[PDB]
C-alpha cells in the first residue's frame, strides 16, 4: 500500500527499497518563436533513483536526444523513467535488486509495473508524502553534471556524503527533505544559508558543506526559519 | 418447436425463460414451457419466493436433446434433467399440452432480441466455460466465481472465461511496454483472436455469454468478464472494420435490454466513459453511444 507517515520508519529497515523520482526528467524551456508562437526546447535531465537507508543516489542522466523526433513527451517520459529503472534494477546482482520501488508521483504506478512484469516480488508503491525531491538540481553539482553531458551517463553519488558514520539513517534522511525543501521553497536564501561562511567549503567528492555536528544544528534551524518565513511572506501569517 | 416439461412445482418460483420470466405458486399446477424456438441457446432459471439469494438456472439446446425439470427437495432446487426414452418423453409432452398445463414461449413475431444477444452463443463454448461434460446443459448461478476470480475456490463449480489482464506478460511485449499498453492491437488480434479465440465469432460469443449470465444471475465474475472484453476491443487502435461493426451492434442489444433499475451495478463507469469517449474507437460505436446517452446520461 501507500507510504504515508504513519509507516515512515519503515524506509530504514533492512530490506532494499528505492525512491524513484520523475519530476526532471523531461525537462523544457517555453519561448516564443519569430512569427511570435510559442515552442519547447528540452533541456538534458535526470532520474532521481535513492536508497534512502544508505543514501545511494543512481542518477540516470536523461540527454535531450532521447527526445528527438517523439511525440507526447510528458506522457514518454514515464515510459522512458520506468524502462531506466527496470534496466537499473536488471543490472544489479539479485542481492542488491530492491524489495520495493516507491514512486513519488502516481502516474508512475502503471509504466514501472508494466516495465517490472518479470520481477513479481518487487513491491511497486505511491506515496502520500509531498517530498521534495524535484529541488535535486538545485545542488550544484548535480545540476553541473547533467546540464554537461553530451549523452545517456549514469552517475552514482551518496546524497548524504559522509553522515552515516555519525548519524542514522532517520536522521540523514530527515536532514536530506529538510535541505531539499528549503532549495525548493527559496533557493537563493537557501543557498546563501549553506555557503555564507566560506571557511567551511565542500570536499571534492561530497554535494554538500562539512559541517560539525554544531553547525548542522544551526543551518538545520536557519533552514526551518526560511520555510517558516516563506509560509508567511506566501500566505501573510 | 420444443418443450421443456416440469414434472411439477412444488415450491413458489418466478422462472425465467430467456429474457421472460412469470411467477409459479407452490404446488400450482405447472408443468413447463412449450415453443420454444430451435436454432438458439436458452436459459431457464430461478429465484425462489422465499430465498431472492442464489438465482440460478441452466443453459441448452433442445437439438442436443429432450430436457424436462424436476424439483429435487433434498438439494433444495429446480433441476435440469435429460429423457433418453424418446417415446416417454414425446408421451409425457402430449398428454401436459392436451391438458393445456404448459405456459408458452412468448415470441413477439417482429421481435429479434433474443437472437441478437445469443447471435455468437454456442452451447458447445458454453460447455467449455462450464464443466460438466456428463450433462448436456450447464448449470450457472449468483455466486459462481471464475478462474481468474480464483486466481487473486472450489475449481469444479468455476466459470473459466478466458484470462485477460492488461498488465501481464501475455499482454506486454518486451522491449514494446509502452506500446502495447496504451494500444493493445497486439493482444487482441495477435494473442486472443488469433491465438486463443481463433476468430471473431468465439470471442463475440464468450462476450455475449458473459454478459447473460452477469444480467440474469447477477453474476460479478461475469460482469467482470464482459467489461474486460469491450475495453480489450475500445482500447485497441487496430480492429477490424466489420468487427467494430458487429461490437456495436452487440453491446446496442445489452443496453437495450439491461433492467433500467439494474445499470447501478452492471455497468462500470470507469470502462464506459474511457469506451465511448477516451478511447480509440471513441468514435465507433455510434448505436452504442446513442443509446447510452439516451437510457443512462446519469452514469456518463
Ligand atoms: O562509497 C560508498 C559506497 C558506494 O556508494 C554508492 C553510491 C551510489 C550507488 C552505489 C554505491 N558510500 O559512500
Amino acid at each position: 500500500g501507500a507510504m504515508n507517515s504513519s509507516n515512515y520508519a519503515e524506509l530504514f529497515n533492512n530490506d532494499i527499497k528505492l525512491f524513484v523520482d520523475d519530476t526532471n526528467v523531461y525537462r523544457v524551456t517555453v519561448h516564443k518563436t519569430f512569427e511570435g508562437n510559442v515552442a519547447t526546447k528540452a533541456i538534458n535531465g535526470c532520474i532521481f533513483t535513492l536508497n534512502p537507508k544508505t543514501g545511494h543516489l543512481f542518477l540516470k542522466i536523461i540527454h535531450t536526444s532521447v527526445w528527438a523526433g517523439q511525440k507526447r513527451l510528458s506522457q514518454l517520459a514515464k515510459w522512458k523513467t520506468a524502462e531506466e529503472v527496470s534496466a537499473l534494477v536488471r543490472s544489479l546482482p539479485k542481492e542488491e535488486q530492491p524489495k520495493q520501488i516507491i514512486v513519488t508521483r502516481k502516474a508512475m504506478l502503471d509504466p514501472l509495473e508494466v516495465h517490472m512484469l518479470d520481477f513479481p516480488n518487487i513491491a511497486i508503491r505511491p506515496t502520500e508524502l509531498r517530498l521534495p525531491f524535484s529541488a535535486a538540481m538545485s545542488i550544484d553539482k548535480l545540476s553541473d553534471v547533467v546540464m554537461k553531458a553530451t549523452e545517456p551517463q549514469m552517475v552514482l553519488f551518496n546524497i548524504y556524503d559522509d553522515w552515516l558514520d555519525r548519524i542514522s539513517s532517520y536522521t540523514a534522511f530527515s536532514r536530506l527533505t529538510l535541505l531539499l525543501r528549503a532549495l525548493k521553497t527559496n533557493e537563493e536564501s537557501a543557498k546563501m544559508i549553506l555557503l555564507s561562511d566560506p571557511t567551511i567549503t565542500i570536499k571534492s567528492y561530497h554535494l554538500w558543506p562539512s559541517f560539525t555536528d554544531e553547525q548542522w544544528i544551526t543551518i538545520e534551524s536557519q533552514m526551518r526559519d526560511l520555510i517558516l518565513t516563506e509560509y508567511g511572506r506566501k500566505y501573510n501569517v | 418447436m420444443n418443450t421443456v416439461p416440469f414434472t411439477s412445482a412444488p415450491i413458489e418460483v418466478t422462472i425465467g425463460i430467456d429474457q421472460y420470466s412469470f411467477n409459479v405458486k407452490e404446488n400450482q399446477p405447472f408443468h413447463g414451457i412449450k415453443d420454444i424456438p430451435i436454432g438458439h441457446v436458452h436459459v431457464i432459471h430461478f429465484q425462489h419466493a422465499d430465498n431472492s439469494s442464489m438465482r440460478y438456472g441452466y443453459w441448452f439446446d433442445c437439438r442436443m436433446g429432450n430436457f424436462y425439470i424436476q424439483y429435487d427437495p433434498k438439494d433444495g432446487l429446480y433441476k435440469m434433467m435429460e429423457e433418453r426414452d424418446g417415446a416417454k418423453f414425446e408421451n409425457i409432452v402430449h398428454n401436459f399440452k392436451e391438458r393445456q398445463m404448459m405456459v408458452s414461449y412468448p415470441k413477439i413475431d417482429e421481435d429479434d432480441t433474443w437472437y441478437n444477444l445469443t447471435e455468437f452463443v454456442q452451447m458447445d463454448k458454453i460447455r467449455k466455460i462450464v464443466r460438466k461434460d456428463e450433462n448436456q446443459f450447464s448449470y450457472v448461478d449468483s455466486s459462481m466465481t471464475t478462474v481468474q476470480e480464483n486466481e487473486l475456490s472450489d475449481p469444479a463449480h468455476s466459470l473459466n472465461y478466458t484470462v485477460i489482464n492488461f498488465k501481464s506478460r501475455e499482454a506486454i511485449r518486451p522491449g514494446h511496454e509502452m506500446e502495447d499498453f496504451l494500444d493493445k492491437s497486439y493482444y487482441l488480434n495477435t494473442v486472443m483472436l488469433q491465438g486463443i479465440f481463433k476468430n471473431s465469432s468465439n470471442y463475440f460469443g464468450e462476450l455475449q455469454f458473459a454478459f447473460l449470465n452477469a444480467m440474469f444471475f447477477g453474476n460479478y465474475g461475469s460482469s467482470l468478464q464482459w467489461h474486460a472484453m469491450i475495453e480489450l476491443i475500445c482500447s485497441s487502435a487496430t480492429v477490424p472494420k466489420h468487427m467494430l461493426d458487429k461490437l456495436d451492434e452487440i453491446l446496442y442489444y445489452q443496453i437495450k435490454t439491461l433492467p433500467e433499475q439494474y445499470s447501478d451495478i452492471l455497468l462500470n463507469e470507469r470502462v464506459w466513459n474511457i469506451c465511448l469517449y477516451s478511447s480509440f474507437q471513441k468514435n465507433s460505436l455510434h448505436n452504442t453511444e446513442k443509446i447510452m446517452e439516451n437510457k443512462y446520461p446519469e452514469l456518463l
